[PDB]
């Protein structure tokens, strides 16, 4: 189980590099050629529609293998074995097209997605050949989820720099969390070659994430634990990896979530309620005088709702004064020049508009021009 | 092996962690297995060294499993001590670890070049405003050519707005952190292997002469690294062009170019004074524009869009044009092939010539200069024959192979006058009966940068026009500013500097904007510094002021605008959305507005078409030869001399002008003729070439049409852009 299937996966990687190394030494010491080479690059590009659809299939069909693993692992040559192998032939011919298209050979054979192809595919062929199923490393197809930001940025759902960086980190978290569980699922259930498979605690894939996420979160229940020596080493490694990995990105996550417009949105107008806009020099000193004579207590008239619209963020003194007169006043972040900033406030529907100016100024003629 | 301060500090902390982790395990390994002297070695749990690190690392990480634990009293004390030590020890170094990993160059590395893929470098002033204009005209959707990959190379880290815009155009653009001076920064980009290089400059600056010196210095380093490379440069002042000629490896013959801001900025504005709306015709001609007629549009908007799509294209002619004249050539082009001609590259040191006379003939393999819908249609010039392609109705079927003055004598000259001769008061301006003249509303302080008004006046004073025909200019602005610029302007006829600001209506009413050919408005203050939208407030107020002012509204105006979205504020009848693009807006079609951002789009055109920037200057400046650049570099200025008959023969050249169809011999067509009949009758009898129309808006704004079809109606009250030869 552990050796028989894993030996056949190493044969493709072992004998495959021997073809390129001998091929390279011939070059060192001393159409079919480049017609398919230019076509292979033109096929798998990204700019082309054939490149997008072909990669789009790889995105969908890789997940189909991972869906089988959840059912196959939880229940522990069937109909599901035949469906899983049908995808693996498409990934093998896809592996050939990249190998021809790409300039690298030794660099190409040692890659992230290349390593996936050596361990996933050959055991699935051997499973139907031997007629005995194995879980193996189908969970590694979760790594191909990482092409989600590439699809959406081309589709233009994502646009701004903040949203793209956030969405990128979402996938890496889940893929690493899912793949690490399968790594433990292999080691915990198998046992070890040092004790000669004496100890071997049985845990499901669903009840292994619970163990990882707790240790990931630095909670430490001690409800489920690794008795195996090979498991504990991976756990210490994973704790050593995750603290260093996750803590490096929190600064860059904090800049995404932190750097945002505090105020914004749009004005919500009630039926039969007048409102006035205020513009220009909006500061504690100017506004405090204005609000007192607008919202004076001795005044029998409808509470016409004031709407400030300044560009910059308001000060700490003013923020309280706006929040104090809560029901009668609203604030927004935006200028009076952009048509988007006017349409949100509904100035066509609104009653009136005001322009308070800076009284104490160096250049008064330039202030009036504004 | 270690060298930098960051790597040494990081490697130092790596060892201390592991040593303390290993040694602490052995400490527990002693205490746990031994027991204690208080209980007298009663309790003594057995744990290996390998399965003690697991206990420490978990407690070190603040996880707390409770799988393995210390039952001994001596062990638990050490554990509490170790927890007390590690929290205090490790938390003190995380700040110093964060400065190592945090402080690093975000971008860097090197460019990865694919086999058979061209790429261009960009240098200098790289900011959201400059780049956004550049990328649109470089990577325009309506463009059948290879996606040549742009490579920005700025020193500083880019802003939050730009970072998204670079990431949006992901496949076509790459960015790097580095200057253009270091040879390490050049070798990474592979500039020897690369095709071309560009130098975008800061347009709005305090010290423009120091800004150009930097951009010239950048070219020196580039041309030092590799001599045979194509380089294009943005300068601000015209006089700085001479410093590029001082570099020995600089060769304009072999693709190197220089795009002056001041020459082209005021140059477009100057040509509008001669014939209004030519600024827009040219701006729409050379730049890339999207043709897209939607059913929501009106008739005048749809026909304007058809014109914008027509662009500059060059190609060789067929053998049929050999030993024919330019008028006889263009008749065959317009009638049969349905294309326009501007110029031919005449051999000699070859030179360009816009619409030459019938004396000059065509030799073999001459480069034509066309304006048409696309490059695909221009191929019909190459595939042609008199015998074979004679009677063909549909033109798409044709695709068969198997058949007083300057030293130069270009402008008018005057002696070195002092400023007090041409100065005036309000009374002297009003007393002088000025009519049919140019006005220039100049906004500036004393301590402001020079625009270079010479480049506005110079093309107005071409030798093409006779002495009486010259339109006198009336500049209105500050004295202390103009005292600097007088050293350039002194040697021109018919100037009249009036002091005071152009917002005082008394200054305007004395000058007579009432009777005027064109009133220009130019700013010269420190713009794009404080605010983004409140930049042209002085320019917008001035245009409104003149429109509102009345006397015993219908005024020719034109405004220099830094920001494009400020075009919104000018006109009254704004039947346009804020989201609408600049070129489709009302005033930019009429020629009342003009953007400075058009000069950044010309950088693209100079890269793709090599003989583009040459064609533009010949149309704009009148006759700016390279002789003048060398003469102006000396410092003596515009040299006089009345010249010989051989030099004075050079004045007989083309000029841009506008003709109406109200009176004259062409008025017969105005009642209900066609553009094709006008074209042929003009070219044969008179020797006149028509470019495009300039209609009234409805049946006093006037939209533009650049090169319409043959079957197109003509109203009586229409105007046509023309290239005369007299």
């Amino acid at each position: 189980q552990w050796y028989s299937f894993l030996a056949s996966s190493l044969v493709t990687f072992g004998s495959g590099l021997v073809v390129i190394i001998i091929y390279r030494i011939v070059l060192w010491l001393c159409g079919w050629m480049t017609e398919a080479k230019d076509w292979a690059g033109e096929l798998i590009s990204g700019q082309t529609t054939t490149g997008r659809i072909l990669v789009g299939l790889v995105f969908l069909l890789s997940i189909a293998s991972l869906i089988i693993y959840f059912i196959d692992a939880s229940t522990n040559s069937s109909t599901t074995q035949q469906v899983d192998l049908a995808f693996n032939v498409f990934f093998m011919i896809y592996f050939f097209i990249r190998f021809v298209a790409a300039n690298d050979k030794l660099w190409f054979w040692v890659e992230l997605f290349s390593f996936v192809d050596y361990f996933t595919i050959p055991p699935s062929f051997v499973a139907i050949y031997l007629d005995r199923n194995w879980l193996g490393l189908r969970f590694l197809r979760a790594l191909r989820l990482m092409s989600i930001p590439d699809i959406l940025t081309y589709l233009n759902v994502l646009k701004t720099s903040t949203l793209i960086r956030l969405v990128q980190l979402v996938v890496s978290f889940v893929s690493l969390w899912l793949t690490a569980a399968g790594f433990l699922h292999l080691l915990e259930n198998s046992g070890d070659p040092f004790f000669d498979f004496g100890n071997a605690q049985h845990l499901t894939y669903w009840e292994c994430l619970y163990f990882l996420m707790v240790t990931m979160s630095t909670v430490g229940f001690g409800d489920i634990f690794a008795t195996t020596v090979l498991g504990r080493t991976f756990v210490v490694i994973f704790i050593m990896i995750f603290i260093g990995l996750f803590a490096s990105f929190i600064p860059e996550i904090a800049e995404i979530l932190g750097k945002r417009q505090k105020y914004g949105g749009s004005y919500k107008k009630e039926r039969g309620k007048r409102h006035v806009v205020v513009c220009g020099y909006i500061t504690f000193d100017s506004v405090s005088n204005f609000l007192k004579d607008f919202l004076h207590k001795d005044r029998e008239d409808v509470d016409v709702e004031i709407v400030f619209l300044h560009k910059g963020l308001p000060g700490l003194e003013l923020e309280g004064l706006l929040k104090r007169h809560f029901t009668q006043v609203e604030y927004f972040w935006g200028s009076v020049m952009d048509a988007n900033d006017l349409e949100r406030v509904k100035i066509q529907e609104a009653d009136a508009c005001l322009v308070l100016a800076n009284k104490y100024c160096q250049d008064p003629d330039q202030e009036d021009a504004a | 092996v270690l060298k930098t301060s960051t790597l040494i500090r990081l490697v130092q902390l790596v060892v201390s962690f592991v040593s303390l982790w290993l040694t602490a395990a052995g400490f527990l390994h002693l205490l746990e297995n031994s027991g204690d002297p208080f209980f007298d070695f009663g309790n003594a749990q057995h744990l290996t060294y390998w399965e003690c690190l697991y206990f420490l690392m978990v407690t070190m990480s603040t996880v707390g499993f409770g799988d393995i634990f210390a039952t001994t009293v001596l062990g638990r004390t050490f554990v509490v001590i170790f927890i007390m030590i590690f929290i205090g020890l490790f938390a003190s170094f995380i700040p110093e670890i964060a400065e190592i990993l945090g402080k690093r160059q975000k971008y860097g590395g090197s460019y990865k070049k694919e086999r058979g893929k061209r790429h261009v470098v960009v240098c200098g002033y790289i900011t959201f405003d400059s780049v956004s204009n550049f990328l649109k005209d470089f990577l325009h959707k309506d463009r059948e050519d290879v996606d040549v990959e742009i490579v920005f190379l700025h020193k500083g880290l880019p802003g939050l707005e730009l970072e998204g815009l670079l990431k949006r155009h992901f496949t076509q653009v790459e960015y790097f952190w580095g200057s253009v001076m270091d040879a390490n920064d050049l070798e990474r980009v592979k500039i020897q292997e690369a095709d071309a290089c560009l130098v975008l400059a800061n347009k709005y600056c305090q010290d423009p002469d120091q800004e150009d010196a930097a951009n010239i210095m950048r070219v020196i380093s580039i041309k030092n690294y590799h001599s045979d490379i194509k380089v294009i440069v943005q300068l601000l002042q015209y006089h700085n062009k001479a410093y590029l000629l001082n570099i020995p490896s600089w060769d304009w013959k072999r693709g190197d170019d220089a795009v002056c801001v001041a020459e082209l900025k005021l140059g477009f504005i100057a040509q509008s004074c001669l014939a209004p709306g030519f600024s827009t015709l040219m701006a729409n001609l050379f730049t890339m524009r999207s043709y897209k007629p939607t059913p929501e549009m009106s008739q005048w908007q749809t026909d304007y869009m058809r014109g914008t799509g027509m662009e500059m294209y060059t190609e060789y002619l067929s053998s049929a044009f050999n030993a024919l004249t330019f008028p006889e050539a263009a008749e065959l082009c317009f009638s049969k092939l349905k294309l326009l001609l501007l110029a031919i590259e005449v051999r000699q040191e070859s030179t360009l010539a816009i619409n030459p006379g019938p004396k000059v003939k065509i030799e073999n393999a001459t480069q034509g200069f066309f304006i048409a819908e696309s490059a695909e249609e221009v191929k019909r010039a190459f595939y042609y024959c008199k015998n074979c392609h004679a009677n063909v109705s549909d033109v798409r079927q044709i695709k068969k192979c198997k058949c007083k003055f300057d030293s130069t004598g270009m402008f008018h000259w005057c002696p070195d006058r002092p400023l007090n001769d041409c100065l005036q008061d309000r009374s002297q301006a009003s007393a002088s009966g000025l009519r049919n003249h140019v006005v220039v509303c100049l906004f500036a302080d004393a301590a402001s940068p020079l625009i270079g008004l010479r480049n506005l006046v110079m093309p107005l004073r071409a030798s093409n026009f006779h002495y009486h025909e010259l339109k006198p200019t009336i500049i209105v602005g500050n004295l202390d500013y103009l005292h600097r610029e007088w050293k350039t302007l002194q040697n021109f006829p018919k100037l009249s500097i009036l002091p005071g600001s152009p917002l005082n209506r008394a200054n305007l009413r004395a000058v007579n904007i009432n009777l005027c050919d064109m009133c220009v408005i130019v700013s010269a203050k420190d713009r794009n510094m404080e605010d983004p939208n409140l930049v042209d407030k002085e320019a917008i107020l001035c245009s409104l002021n003149i429109k509102a002012m009345t006397f015993d509204a219908n005024v020719p105006l034109i405004t220099e605008l830094a920001n494009d979205s400020n075009v919104q504020f000018l006109d009254q009848d704004d039947d346009d959305d804020p989201d609408t693009e600049l070129y489709m807006t009302q005033p930019f079609a009429c020629g009342t507005a003009f953007a400075v951002s058009v000069l950044d789009s010309l950088m693209s055109t100079s890269y793709f078409n090599d003989n583009a920037l040459t064609l533009i200057r010949t149309l704009i400046t009148g006759g700016a030869t390279p002789e003048l650049e060398q003469i102006l570099a000396e410092g003596a200025g515009m040299r006089g001399g009345y010249c010989s008959p051989a030099v004075l023969a050079n004045r007989d050249r083309c000029r841009v002008a506008q003709i109406s169809l109200f009176d004259g011999p062409l008025a017969q067509f105005g009642q209900g003729g066609h553009y094709g009949e006008l074209f042929v009758y003009a070219l044969r009898h008179f020797g006149i070439l028509c470019i495009g129309l300039y209609r009234f808006r409805d049946t006093s704004k006037r939209y533009v049409i650049t090169n319409p079809p043959e079957d197109f109606p003509l109203l009586p009250t229409d105007q046509v852009y023309v290239l005369t030869y007299k």
